[PDB]
């Protein structure tokens, strides 16, 4: 029952780690292409600023 | 060059005049802020290229378009 | 000054000296061979998005097109 | 806050128009 128990949980804990590394790998992506698209609206603003200017 | 007039005709008005706030959010001390009030005192005597360069930048097109439509209409009125 | 420091990106190139044996357009190309990783919209035509292509477009359009290229305003105000 | 109020008074007593609408916004 001890080395039972000892895989178990070894296992449960890397499978629930995996997931979260994977949460946090996407939700940085997310960012990344997120300030992208921020980005080019700002452009996009300042463009349309300087032509009434 | 642009400079002052003589005393009877310069026309005065009270500037509220700002209270001093701590070094850091000025030039970062006494000493720099003694310093640098040093070097722009040789700016205040005068109107002139330096002056314009400053006021043209910080002004961009669209102030320097609503200063010139306004002198137009200050003259106008004149 | 704005638009020397434009030029770089812009294509834009200084007459170049011509030695005995040479010609004035054979070395202005040679040298716009050199230059051309430097030259902003085409570069941006090639490797970037729709939407990069665009805005280089735009910005390319208002770095170029000032007032000193061909404009005068003395004359309006008068 | 107090005792440094009342120590800068110590030492300062013991020692000495319709032309332009721009205008109006």
């Amino acid at each position: 029952y001890t080395t039972q128990s000892l895989a178990s949980v070894a296992y449960l804990i890397n499978t629930l780690a995996n997931n979260v590394l994977q949460m946090l790998d996407i939700q940085a992506s997310q960012l990344r292409r997120m300030e992208s698209s921020i980005n080019h609206i700002s452009q996009t603003v300042d463009i349309h600023k300087e032509k009434v200017a | 060059r642009f400079v002052r007039t003589v005393l009877p005709f310069s026309q005065e008005f009270q500037r509220d005049k700002q209270p001093n706030a701590q070094p850091q959010y000025l030039h970062g001390s006494k000493a720099l802020n003694l310093a640098y009030s040093s070097i722009y005192g040789s700016y205040r005597n005068f109107v002139g290229p330096p002056h314009f360069q400053v006021i043209c930048r910080l002004l961009g097109y669209q102030g320097i378009a609503v200063v010139m439509e306004e002198l137009l209409k200050v003259v106008k009125s004149l | 000054c704005d638009l020397l420091h434009a030029a770089p990106f812009q294509n834009i190139l200084p007459r170049v000296h011509v030695k005995e044996g040479e010609r004035l357009d054979a070395k202005m190309k040679r040298l716009e061979s050199k230059y051309a990783p430097l030259h902003l919209v085409p570069l941006i035509e090639r490797l970037g998005t729709p939407q990069q292509i665009a805005i280089a477009r735009e910005g390319d359009l208002l770095t170029k097109e000032r007032l000193c290229c061909g404009l005068s305003m003395f004359e309006v105000i008068l | 806050t107090e005792d440094k109020r009342k120590e800068k008074r110590k030492q300062k007593q013991k020692n000495l128009d319709a032309r332009s609408v721009l205008l109006e916004a």
